[PDB]
RNA sequence: UUGAGAAGCUCAGACGAGUAGGCAGGCGUGGAGGUUUGUGACGAAGCCUUGGGCGUGAGCCUGGGUCGAACAGCCUCUAGUGCAGAUCUUGGUGGAAGUAGC
RNA sequence: UUUCAAUGGCCCGUCUUGAAACACGGACCAAGGAGUCUAGCAUCUAUGCGAGUGUUUGGGUGAUGAAAACCCAUCCGCGAAGGUGGGAACGCCCUUGUGGCGUGCACCAUCGAAGAGCAUAGCUGUUGGGACCCGAAAGAUGGUGAACCAUCUAGUAGCUGGUUCCUGCCGAAGUUUCCGGAUAGCAGAAACUCAGAUCAGUUUUAUGUGUAAAAUGAGAGUU
């Protein structure tokens, strides 16, 4: 019949130790693609400068 | 009822000034019907994805061919899909990820201004909208 | 051109600082409304004040 | 956005110089009354004192 | 009760400006100590990796330096942390070794009497 | 034909009670950043006046008399911001009354 | 402007009462004088960014107030975890118009099983906080010579009296129904779909007073 009371209290650190883990990948993984999804250098805008 | 914008972008008090004019002076549905949606609110303007777009003109029968999707408001970019199509996109504003993406690998993105010069009546556009119910 | 970056590239100096991008870009609406590409297409004119 | 690639600079005894830079891209930004003004007028209650 | 911060200008100056005559009475030494690495201890945080106390004995007499002197040249001790990886003894030892690579120790006159 | 403050100009028709209540546009006060290259000892502010005007109105502009050192229009910011009452607070002042009376 | 002539007009506010009657409050003038400040929540709108979002704990910095501005490290918070028809918009036409052929958004029907937030500012609403303003014997602690004083105290209210400039538009209900309430209804405010569609404190026609199907009008219905 279940675990116990204060075994469903590991119930949110089994789901918050996957917190800080995921949010770091997800600074790295948008910041990847950031470096992927940029415009290039549209050569046509050195003549001036 | 609605006959001014609440908002005070005034490049969008410009924007309209533009479908004003076109609305009153063509007999097209479509810029009456854009003219309507500049005076809608932001809660009312739904983001469009660019997966959603990409859906709708590659839908069902395809044959894309080259038309142009038109959609007032923000039209945000889908991480969750890798392979964007080549796509023509009017819009009143993008996202720096997702015009990067649309730019990249096919077509071009463009104002509402920039589809107005070309296809002043609406010729072949598609005119679409984000999902309401948020 | 380091300050504040450009609408594609970014301020070397403020990161991830890009530039905003418009609604428009022909901000001249005078110049969208009376260009050939629109007024080839608009029906006719009224008169400006339609007599009484 | 088109507008006046080059401006010119001026010495110290008012003569205009050969060399020259190319505008900015900050200076195509959009111009905006309304923003900057609900953005001045809260930015302008950021040196007040407790009365 | 209650609590305005409106000394929070105030008060960041005033750490600025107490940082300056640290700085001024004790020149050569950098303003902060050396802290170790050291990870924090929760199935959370775990694979992080920050700053300690200080670097246990082990990771002083490993390093090379005694745990006396190291009081003197900056190095903070911590008679409480051990290390039961060796991943946490190479971090901290490294630590160590880097830090006394650019280290500059300025000699101290020493009393040399006549006789012994 | 000049009538693009497109937030403009113009045309047509019907309509108009109002409590509770809902919506909108404005007038006014103190101070705040911008502005009028603003006003002021050749007279600021204020005050009175059966002077002249403006606005449906809140209000405003001006003439005269006093007056003597400051003040305002405009765009925004802001709040200890608008009075006929509260047996309202404070000060002043009448009738009662030259009365009760001493 | 004063005055006269002719016509007129029961004292104002509150409260009461359908209404008054009332009972109140008002000797006069000036000044003071009452939805405020804040934390929380939800809504609408505006802005920035958008699968993201939020610099201001703090650090860096700021020579011309340096409590401003400007810049970002490590966290953290809040998010993130298929066909059928009706359909907006568009194209092709083609007897054109009419319509058809299509492509079909939002969404709704159907059969079924391609994230939209975050932050700031405003508005209105609500809950607390002294809580629109004024007013009920207090009580308690501690003192002074049953009495008196000082504070806690912004103690307590369903109640009483008061709550301040103008114009414009819309404008009820005044009560069903269950049951102090949740409904409803009236009024709005938004979003929708249609005038080739539905309606009506309507009237006829006729079938058996109800019901069903012609005129007279109005665009009507939803969430």
């Amino acid at each position: 019949t279940f675990v116990s009371s204060t075994m469903v209290r590991a119930a949110i650190r089994n789901q918050a130790a996957q917190r800080y883990v995921n949010r770091q990948e997800s600074k790295l993984e948008r910041q990847v693609r950031a470096q992927q999804n940029v415009i290039p250098e549209d050569p046509l805008d050195n003549v001036f400068a | 009822q609605r006959s001014k914008p609440a908002s005070e972008n005034v490049y969008l008090k410009l924007l309209v000034k533009l479908y004003r004019f076109l609305a009153r002076r063509t007999d097209s549905r479509f810029n009456k019907a854009i003219l309507k949606r500049l005076f809608q609110s932001k809660t009312n303007r739904p983001p469009i994805s660019i997966s959603k777009i990409a859906a709708l003109t590659s839908r069902k029968s395809a044959s894309s061919q080259n038309k142009t999707t038109v959609v007032v408001g923000t039209v945000t970019d889908d991480e969750r899909m890798l392979t964007v199509p080549k796509l023509s996109i009017a819009a009143l504003r993008f996202t720096k990820s997702a015009r990067a993406r649309i730019l990249k690998a096919g077509g071009e993105v463009l104002t509402l201004d920039q589809l107005a010069l070309r296809a002043p009546t609406g010729s072949n556009t598609v005119l679409v909208r984000g999902k309401k119910h948020a | 051109d380091s300050v504040f970056g450009s609408t594609t590239e970014v301020a070397q100096l403020k990161k991830n600082y890009f530039l905003p991008e418009n609604i428009i870009s022909n901000a001249d609406v005078t110049r969208l409304i009376n260009s050939d590409e629109i007024q080839s297409i608009v029906k006719a004119a009224g008169p400006s004040r339609v007599k009484r | 956005a088109a507008a006046r690639p080059t401006v010119s600079i001026y010495n110290k005894d008012g003569s205009v110089s050969s060399e020259t830079l190319a505008l900015p891209f900050v200076f195509k930004a959009p111009i905006r009354p309304d923003l900057v003004r609900s953005v001045h007028t809260a930015v302008a209650k950021n040196k007040r004192q407790p009365y | 009760y209650v609590k305005t911060w409106f000394n929070q200008p105030g008060r960041k100056l005033r750490r600025r400006q107490a940082r300056q005559t640290k700085a001024a009475k004790i020149a050569p030494r950098p303003v902060e100590a050396i802290r170790p690495a050291v990870k924090p201890p929760t199935i959370r945080y775990n694979m992080k990796v920050r700053a300690g106390r200080g670097f246990t004995l082990e990771e002083l007499k490993a390093a090379g330096v005694s745990r006396r002197v190291a009081s003197t040249i900056g190095i903070p001790v911590d008679h409480r942390r051990r290390n039961r990886s060796e991943e946490s003894l190479q971090r901290n030892v490294e630590r160590i070794k880097v830090y006394l690579a650019h280290l500059i120790v300025f000699p101290r006159k020493a009393g040399q009497p006549k006789k012994g």
